[PDB]
């Protein structure tokens, strides 16, 4: 069988599979599913790898249509916490890819120049996972002309031990720095999370930082959104930086979902082939652990239990406009440094482009992430 | 032979 | 409902579930899943947590029904090795049982027996997981009248870490008691193990140690045994002493073994729910870890794959004479040493019963594993 | 209400 005949024909059974999925019958799904296991491999190429996920994800689906066997295969929950391994892949993440480091440096930028003259400011991190992304701007604080201000860091995570380390880090380098700097982390998940947990005080200048965490609010476009920007917008932030995917993965039928989502991992999975080696371990953790799941959530996942429901730029522009911000142009020299941050080791075939003051981070010339800042209006 | 231009040869025949 | 009125439902349950999967109805065989699920729980009572892993092993064997479903749910096969928490829960099997204490008692007074006069010792271990047990026949070894022989330990495992921790406390423990004493690894599962990895000299007295190990071969009432035990009895040891399950858990129905295997693991789990509290992680380590597996394995797995085929010992001493050994009785005093042991904290209730010059180690009025010794006829 | 007697109570009635 021939390598590119063993790709298309994978294209061919995943689009049929989930049309027996959709049909109902579990027969003629069990078939189709029988050949994808042959075929996909996580160690083969590029095509191998993304029909065993999307295969896993799909056989994932008709499973829950029996919900007393999809039970009883977890009647004995496994009950686990894996905070290490999930610290070290989202640490491959930041390196393999420079999603994050352009994110970063975008927002950043957005918030010192929000914050020119500020003598007290405080910054709102809703996933305070990676502690790179205040690092910087410690330092960048430290370095303004007018010397760095009192920075107050809030940091919201569902797990004590990513706080810890962020906190010890920021600590250790803003007594480094001379810095006056507070840090107060929020142990919740996002949406629990209320305004009073977040304890902002009266006359500091505030900025809100979210990093793929608003599609979030989309699941059972939505109304869970609308209330958590607009209570967002009641704190009065001076910005708001939003850095999501830019993809339509939050279609109605499973087809439509099951149609983007393929291009986009495609092109996912397409840099890690050019560029890491088969066998490395990091790709195979990034692989699963990051793309595997939220193509397993996207795929197999409704309702409320569905929270990688990705949308386009155009469309959160539209809600977060509605919500009572103004978009807020990112600096054009600071989408220059970013452009100049693709021209590193490793980065080549990523592409930067401007829409509406926003950047779109792209991989050849599909568009994988958005980075949008906002200010509030009236 | 990219995953993403498989995906193009495919769609356009089907 | 009743907490006694939902343990004898979930019986019924589990028997009602069977017969659905023996008549291959799915949809009469989810809805007793859907059930079993909300009734049953790891952390609930006895019967609850019992129902908890049959369910989960009759939901998997239905799962196998649909190999290209059962497939396709780990083709992103998450190969991976859980090293120390397997040795965790062995750990805690010894310590919180008396069975393997029991085993180790019996078969090194069988060994020291047969080593009378011996000047060259080898030991072959087949499961070579728990150094305690030939720990204690070192300082045995060292105190008997006519001083200690050269001890040589052959230890079989597919593990190297549990090797590696094994050798490094038996020669740390041989250096101290001033005993010669070597001790060569071999890396193997039992299958593929050959005489030849042994490396058994000429001269030198042998024993062999099989620990749960020959029911292995039963496995697809077997020609694999008889070739093993043949194997063994062709290396002439002077001692061979076998601890196995003794339930009949290899009938050749899913109904059979499913009625036996209730009996017996209710009895296991009899003992934890009297001894630990319901909330002991090291009780759920063991249900899960343990008995789960096995359970599962003799619920849900068929042919070769079914690996735990328990059965009694009146079928081992037949299939063991047969193969050219005879019978060893156990020593009396060291019966009554096991059974002073069992007068130790937290094992009453246990008894061990005598038959045909065994042991039989007995929760309650349940047999639970045989203890035998054998030498070469002929 | 141990559970290897209530197996002994179901299998009597069943």
């Amino acid at each position: 069988l021939k390598p590119e005949e063993r790709g298309l024909y994978l294209i061919h059974l995943l689009l049929t599979c989930a049309n027996h999925v959709a049909s109902g019958s579990l027969q003629n799904a069990n078939a189709a599913l029988e050949q994808l296991s042959h075929l996909a491999s996580p160690d083969g190429d590029t095509m191998q790898r993304i029909a065993a996920y999307f295969t896993e994800a799909l056989a994932n689906r008709i499973l829950k249509s029996w919900p007393g066997l999809y039970k009883a295969l977890n009647a004995t929950q496994t009950r686990t916490n894996n905070v290490s391994e999930e610290i070290h892949v989202r640490r491959l993440f930041f390196e393999m890819f420079p999603i994050l480091k352009v994110s970063y440096l975008l927002t950043n930028r957005a918030i010192l120049e929000a914050m020119e003259g500020e003598k007290m400011v405080h910054v709102i991190d809703l996933d305070a996972s990676e502690p790179a992304q205040w690092l910087a701007l410690l330092q960048a604080f430290n370095s303004r002309p007018e010397g760095p201000p009192h920075l107050r860091i809030t940091g919201v995570h569902h797990q004590k031990e990513v706080l810890e380390q962020m906190a010890h880090r920021l600590i250790e380098e803003a007594e480094k720095l001379d810095i006056p700097f507070q840090f107060n982390p929020v142990v919740s998940r996002l949406d629990c999370l209320n305004v009073e947990q977040l304890r902002v005080k009266t006359g500091e200048a505030l900025a809100v930082s979210s990093v793929l965490q608003l599609h979030t609010f989309l699941a059972s476009s939505s109304g869970r959104t609308d209330s958590f920007l607009n209570a967002i917008w009641g704190l009065s932030p001076k910005v708001m930086v939003v850095t999501e995917q830019d993809s339509d993965h939050n279609g109605s039928t499973l087809m439509e979902r099951l149609l983007e989502s393929l291009y986009t991992y495609a092109a996912l999975f397409d840099c890690l082939e050019t560029k890491v080696p088969r066998t490395s371990q990091d790709r195979i953790k990034v692989e699963k652990m990051l793309f595997g799941e939220e193509i397993k959530n996207i795929i197999s996942c409704e309702g409320f239990e569905r929270r990688e429901r990705h949308e386009k730029l155009e469309k959160w522009s539209q809600r977060i406009d509605l919500a009572g911000f103004g978009n807020v142009p990112l600096s054009y020299y600071a989408m220059l440094q970013a452009r100049r941050l693709l021209q590193g080791c490793g980065f080549d075939g990523y592409r930067i482009k401007e829409e509406s003051g926003c950047a779109v981070i792209c991989w050849q010339d599909r568009p994988l992430y958005s980075v949008s800042a906002w200010r509030c209006r009236k | 032979m990219s995953a993403t231009a498989l995906l193009q040869k495919a769609a356009q025949m089907g």
